[PDB]
């Protein structure tokens, strides 16, 4: 099967319409929630420009490419992937009309280029070098969370967000590879979310109150078996020779009492007293008669620890894995400043904070253990990836449409490349910019024409970056509202839109192959 | 959809209509499921077994849907049921008619976010005036009458005809013994059906009630250590082998001699280790039995899966089949072990009493289990209704009289504000109205005869409908001043959780 | 009956009028095309003209009834631009479709149309300049105005003919011609040939071997219903009431043939001298051959088969008294023509009356035996005579060919129609509907239609100069130095007619059958 002269372009642009149309109410606080039950046949609550692409069982080849293109944007920005979907179908709308008038796509693609770098010239003009103060970091974190979840949930979470990124400035890191551990607490209300500087251990040491308050924690993150499986083999599994299998039994019970006695020599090796604590995090279960005997020695011994916690506790606190408890100095182990066993739900959740090195900060959300807990998981994830860009750049800009009409004023009125061939592509380019402020306010009730004439005048009047209030439908100045975008984010959505627009525009045949 | 992509089950018609239409049909069976009922719901199951019930949580788990809007809300109805008792009937029927009103705002041309934020302002303002509609409290939970006054509404929410005898009997079976200062059994209140002795002869038996027949003599002491075993004792029958019907009967006699001395030592080692009662989830051996009578150890002939797990929780035992001579790793907890004849059946009675560690178990006696397993559903939410985790439960008007008390406030509050959220606050007061309109249609009159009066009476708190003639023609029934009460907490979550579900399911278009 | 009450009811309405415009998009230009039109009984007609293609034959559209009404008033008031008015409203529906496709009110689009005209009507005062009543000034307008309506080779043969016809007035203030319009078709060897002669041409001359051909100071005796009766100006039947009453009439009729040629010849001795001055008899009806002998031997140029329409303009052409009798009423009942001459070319004899007291009636002698040419060359006349008369009635002519269209659209820059932006809506679809006349020509030419259109705008913003689109290349050029100038009477009227019906379309959101 082949796709000829008109149809190969037409399927590409028509699919970009309804993709943009369904993904309309997903950006900003006007952006509505979405569910998939047709991506995996499960009750799923999902919101992102990229994540909704990855879950839906799409067969149109353009949206499959955009899921690849916005992935490169989602690796840096997160949110803004749903910003990229809106501008593509609008950009394809104006240029198709010129092709509907009869025009080469390449001369418009030629006009797509010089229109872009004038906007890229305008991005240096419109960037606003603000400080990376916490309240300035709050306003970025407010508009990132209210895009995905409620504002009442956002402001509780915004308290926990902006403090961890100030902790990664202690490590002088502009990006976020650690301090991004999302831990989830068994609750029924997701209204609560706690911030722990160190880690959160998810277990509670079957005989409790061994040592629940440890002021001097010398951590051992190991996985030593004390409930050891005892097998008699002659073939690698159970065999028929009853004479042979009997002689191995006498050494099997000598392994359990071996690992109990090794704990006693290690406590006197590290601490020397009971005033200084000692914490054993075992990835496996521990004997409760050992948990009675270790509790009297001044040892708390946490059991059945998660294997994901096993590496991260070694990074921030410390403590390496063994299968013995041999005499080790505190140099071989790590340290934590404070250990407290917290309880909420059917499991005890031991808090472990103020590490040997506070390198990873655990974001502990509470919730009803639903997809709502999953929906607040990726919301704060994209909340952290947005303010990741804030530590990257120096210029935090009022967004939400403030730059969008400000570009299109300079593009249409001032021909950058006054030769008429490229200004045709400028007209499609500047009209592509209008789609984000005009339709979200039109969704809010004040239609698109009242919003555009207000924000074009006021920005041309003031020069102050008036944005759009997505909760009234009328333009309000985003500098005081706190709906802001980064200099890192706004470049890439301009970058990722243009390159993926031109190549699908410059096709003429889509042939079945392979 | 124009292209090969975009797999979705919602859209312009389907999100506006069919999501609400799916929530309509689930709420269609719950039109009469809270308060006075003439409504009954026969179900054959995934087990394909005939049952009739009036608890939606039994119905909705039998119900399946591909609509995620219809699927999500029944989890929030469970969240109220996990927190408070009855009112899980209310969460679906309130949010169901709530969303139908939201369609009408979408008929006009209102934005969805205006409809989203409209009930949210209405949800907060109603939660402000709601503790001002607290009319009483459980001042004495030790009193039988004040406890039974709360329980008559939740039993009515399963059946009006058994609301008064059971509310006494539950207080006679003592949820009253809990101070509720962090004291509430969830499985030591577990209702025990005893077949026979028809449903008004249902009785009271504090502590753990076991229907299984007591075999052997009674325990040596009531302070006995309780040994709870999965299958210690066996029973022998076999058939034709690899070569049919084995070559002799001598080894059959040789295996039978050691089998008796095995179970001789099993009852002996339990007697040696201190436990004077054995719990057998498997059957009873005859050779095990006649040594157990001389050892004065009480035996249970058989136990199910639920019998062992309550014993492993309450007593604190470990359930495992003993193919070895058993030792005590079970740590018997109950200091009083009785045998009682309940329904003329040998009933194992375990018992201990503590301040915040007591046990008090509902037992029922009725001539039909298929009747009595629905009567216990009237008991199931009623016991959890006592879990407000407070003594003074801040009692509000029962029956639904608070709904018209609220609806006067909310549409007045909806008139004062401006906006397009302005209309959804007024529609929120209409959402209180739909439930007594659906109940009065089971009472036997039209809704407009009824709902005119309950708005016209005044801020009163008392005026409502039951299922009497006073419910029908005058529409005035003292569902506050005749032993009909509800608590603040069950009313608080059921409005809250129905709101957060309906706001959630309204935004989605995919 | 059945109803259609939706936005689709408007959507069917706006769809029909755009497609009918794109059929007429083939027309309107020297690079535009003639449209072949065939009647119901069949007749080949090659017209580029708007009103003839619209009002005569059309297909079933409710919009076709609507556009016939507004192109009537354009044809009524001006008679030109009946091609031009269709192309505006087709695009005017097109960009206005997009905002209601986005979803907006039909009335908020409507109200911006009125402010669009008012900002442009004041601009029409700016863009026109005072041009002269010179012939050569009207040469540049006529050949330009013909090429937008008819073919350029049709424009070249008529550029000298049309301008000299309308110039014969004495400052008569009228926007179209009335008596200059006289078309005498003629079977020729050349299909395309055009002769303008001052005065009225007679559709049929006459010849006797004694009849004169050139007469001067020709005293016209205008004549009618013929020799057989007497003192009649209208025909009559015969008496059938008695059998003798039928016979007694026709026996006397030959005597009245004698008597009425007698009155004519005795008036020639009295007024014309002996034969010293010319005498002309113009009979509406047939000439009896006995009087063809008696008149021509007197020295009288008698004429045969005139029209009564020709009789009425002959009263203006002689300026004196044009009778309808043969008998002697009075000698001062004769109009005067200083020169009457009958020139015979082809199959037909054509008699001219010249030295007119009123230079108000001229006649284009129209060549061509083949009817499809003879229709088309006649169709170029009537639109040519009215349009240039609009240019001479106007003291100010607009420079045309699309140069105003980019000029107003830049001058319609927004935030000046700012009240709610709903006025910015209707001016914006208006400015894009301005550019169709540069869009149609570079479509019909090379130099792709919107690729060079923005190059017109880039040059027009430079120094404010009026730059147009070439009729043969599509290349940018100044409209003033080239002289591609349209009628201002077309251009002023064009704003009114295009505004009101697109308003009326947005008032129609229901259709009932």
């Amino acid at each position: 099967e082949v796709a000829r002269a008109q149809a190969a372009l037409a399927v590409n642009i028509s699919a970009a319409r309804g993709l943009q149309d369904v993904l309309r109410t997903n950006l900003g606080p006007k952006g509505t929630m979405k569910m998939l039950v047709s991506g995996a046949g499960d009750i799923k609550l999902t919101k992102d420009g990229n994540v909704l692409l990855h879950e839906m069982q799409i067969q149109h080849p353009t949206a499959s490419l955009i899921a690849k293109v916005a992935t490169a944007q989602d690796d840096i920005t997160g949110d803004g992937t749903t910003s990229n979907v809106l501008i593509i179908g609008e950009l394809l709308k104006q240029a198709d009309l010129y092709i509907s008038e009869g025009l080469h796509p390449r001369i418009i693609t030629e006009g797509f280029e010089a229109a872009k770098e004038k906007a890229l010239q305008f991005l240096e003009e419109v960037k606003v070098s603000r400080e990376m103060d916490r309240e300035t970091l709050i306003d970025v974190a407010r508009t990132s969370l209210r895009t995905k979840v409620h504002a009442e949930l956002a402001d509780v979470l915004t308290e926990a967000v902006v403090d961890s990124i100030l902790a990664i400035k202690k490590q002088d890191e502009p990006i976020d590879l650690f301090m991004i551990e999302i831990m989830e607490m068994k609750h029924k209300s997701e209204t609560d979310t706690s911030l722990i500087r160190g880690l959160v251990l998810d277990h509670g040491a079957r005989h409790p109150d061994m040592k629940k308050r440890v002021e001097d924690a010398y951590i051992l993150t190991c996985n030593v078996s004390l409930e050891y499986e005892k097998t008699e083999v002659n073939s690698g599994f159970f065999y028929k020779s009853a004479e042979e299998r009997e002689k191995l039994v006498k050494a099997e019970r000598k392994f359990i009492e071996d690992r109990v006695k090794k704990i006693i020599e290690l406590k006197r090796k590290v601490c020397g007293d009971s005033d200084k604590g000692f914490v054993v995090i075992n990835q496996k279960g521990i004997d409760p008669f050992s948990l009675d005997a270790l509790s009297k020695e001044g040892i708390v011994a946490l059991r059945r620890a998660k294997r994901r916690n096993m590496e991260r506790l070694t990074l921030a606190c410390g403590g390496v894995a063994l299968n013995s408890f041999d005499d080790l100095s505190p140099d071989c182990l790590g340290h934590a400043g404070l250990v407290y066993e917290y309880t909420l739900g059917e499991e005890k959740f031991t808090f472990i904070e103020k590490c040997n090195n506070p390198r990873s900060v655990t974001l502990l959300i509470k919730g009803p253990n639903k997809h709502t807990l999953t929906q607040i998981k990726d919301a704060v994830r994209d909340g952290l990836r947005a303010v990741k860009n804030a530590i990257d750049d120096g210029c935090v800009v009022p967004g939400a449409g403030a730059v969008e009409v400000a570009m299109a004023e300079a593009l249409i009125k001032h021909k950058p490349s006054v030769k008429g061939r490229a200004q045709l592509g400028v007209q499609a380019f500047a009209d592509a910019l209008l789609i984000i402020p005009k339709v979200l306010a039109q969704n809010s009730g004040f239609d698109l024409q009242e919003t555009l004439v207000k924000i074009q005048a006021e920005h041309s009047e003031s020069g102050q970056l008036v944005g759009v209030d997505l909760n009234t439908g009328e333009p309000m100045v985003a500098a005081e509202v706190g709906v802001w975008d980064n200099y890192c984010v706004k470049k890439q959505l301009l970058h990722s839109c243009t390159v993926i627009a031109t190549n699908i525009l410059l096709v003429d045949e889509i042939m079945r192959a392979g | 959809m124009l292209k090969e992509g975009a797999k979705h089950f919602s859209g312009l018609e389907e999100a506006v209509y069919r999501n609400i239409q799916a929530c309509k049909e689930l709420a269609q069976t719950t039109r009469t499921a809270y308060g006075p009922n003439g409504m009954n719901k026969m179900v054959i199951n995934h087990l394909e077994k005939l049952f009739v019930t009036n608890d939606a949580a039994t119905i909705l788990r039998e119900l399946e849907v591909q609509h995620p809007a219809a699927k999500m809300i029944v989890m929030a109805s469970h969240m109220q049921e996990q927190e408070v008792g009855d009112g899980t009937n209310f969460v679906l029927v309130f949010a169901g008619a709530l969303l139908e009103l939201a369609e009408e705002l979408l008929r006009i041309g209102l934005s969805v976010s205006e409809v989203i934020e409209g009930y949210e302002i209405a949800c907060r303002k109603a939660h402000e005036i709601l503790p001002n509609l607290v009319c009483c409290s459980a001042k004495n939970l030790r009193d039988i009458d004040e406890v039974s006054s709360l329980l008559r509404t939740s039993i009515m929410s399963k059946q009006y005809g058994n609301e008064v005898f059971l509310a006494k009997l539950i207080a006679q079976a003592c949820v009253s013994i809990f101070p509720d200062s962090g004291h509430f059994n969830v499985d030591n209140i577990r209702v025990c059906k005893i077949l026979g002795s028809g449903i008004s002869s249902s009785s009271v038996l504090h502590g753990m009630v076991f229907k299984k027949e007591t075999e052997g003599d009674v325990t040596s002491v009531k302070d006995a250590k309780i040994a709870v075993y999965s299958c210690p004792f066996d029973g022998m029958i076999t058939e034709t082998k690899g070569t049919v019907l084995i070559k002799t009967a001598e080894e059959l006699m040789n295996f039978s001699k050691g089998e008796e001395n095995l179970m001789d030592a099993q009852v002996k080692a339990i007697a040696d280790t201190g436990a004077n009662v054995v719990v057998t989830g498997g059957k009873v051996a005859d050779m095990a039995l006649h040594y157990a009578n001389k050892y004065n150890i009480m035996l249970v002939r058989l136990n199910s899966k639920w019998d062992l797990r309550r014993l492993c929780k309450t007593v604190g035992a470990t359930a495992l089949p003993r193919l070895t001579p058993p030792v005590l790793e079970e740590m018997g907890h109950c200091d009083s072990v009785y045998l009682s004849e309940v329904g003329d059946t040998q009933v194992v009675v375990f018992k201990h009493e503590k301040e915040d560690g007591a046990i008090s178990t509902i037992v029922l006696r009725g001539s039909t289990d298929n009747l009595m397993d629905d009567i216990e559903r009237a008991v199931d939410d009623g016991v959890n209704t006592f879990k407000v985790l407070t003594r003074d439960k801040r009692l509000v008007p029962g029956g639904g009289a608070t709904e018209i008390e609220l609806a006067k406030q909310i549409t007045s509050y909806g008139e004062t504000c401006p906006g397009l959220e302005q209309y959804a606050i007024k529609k929120f007061a209409e959402a209180f109205e739909a439930i007594p309109r659906a109940l009065a249609e089971n009472s036997g009159v039209k809704a407009n005869e009824v709902i005119s009066k309950l708005y016209a009476v005044h801020q009163e708190g008392n005026k409502n409908v039951g299922l009497d003639i006073e419910a029908e023609v005058p529409a005035v029934k003292d569902m506050l001043e005749a032993g009909i009460l509800d608590t603040y907490l069950g009313k608080y979550w059921a409005i809250k959780l129905a709101t957060n579900a309906a706001v959630t399911v309204l935004r989605v278009d995919q």
